């Protein structure tokens, strides 16, 4: 039982609300506001089949009003990127399963 | 008394009073201010299903 009983397919099915943060470069108080908004927005726009474009459009509009005029966030199953951002303007957190989310302020 | 003397005589300390008035002016100063935005750094992140 426990970890041995658990399987990758089983783990994904068992928990869909688990939140994992891989890279943090933004102030913690700012991260708390951003994390609550992104999780709520993705679930609302997830629909029958998750849309990468749909999730980004909702996140981009919310972030621009929330902090600064030019805010760019990209979410993909797998990607390699080099990004130049302002100090404490980049937060990296990936959702449980094959979902990687990158949000930064330019 | 001459007419010119009478004209001078007509003016009196009580008859004519002269007051000097000036307006306070702040001293002009020259100052240089330089603004430069927060340092920005390049970040590269690679995400994989296993990671």
């Amino acid at each position: 039982k426990a970890v041995t009983d658990m399987d990758i397919n089983e783990l994904r099915k068992l928990m869909i609300g688990k939140a994992i943060i891989n890279s943090s470069d933004m102030q913690g108080d700012l991260l708390q506001e951003a994390q609550d908004v992104i999780q709520s927005g993705i679930e609302n726009n997830s629909a029958p089949v998750l849309n990468i474009e749909a999730a980004c459009k909702y996140i981009k509009e919310n972030l621009d009003k929330k902090f600064g005029p030019t805010w760019q966030c990209i979410i993909g199953e797998g990607y390699a990127y080099d990004v130049t951002v302002q100090n404490n303007t980049l937060l990296f957190m990936f959702y449980n399963g094959n979902l990687a989310v990158l949000i930064f302020k330019s | 008394h001459d007419e010119e003397a009478i004209k001078q005589t007509l003016r009196n300390k009580f008859n004519y009073n002269t007051r000097e008035c000036q307006t306070i002016n702040p001293s002009i100063r020259e100052r240089g201010v330089s603004t430069e935005p927060p340092p920005s750094d390049t970040i590269c992140g690679n995400i994989t299903q296993w990671e």
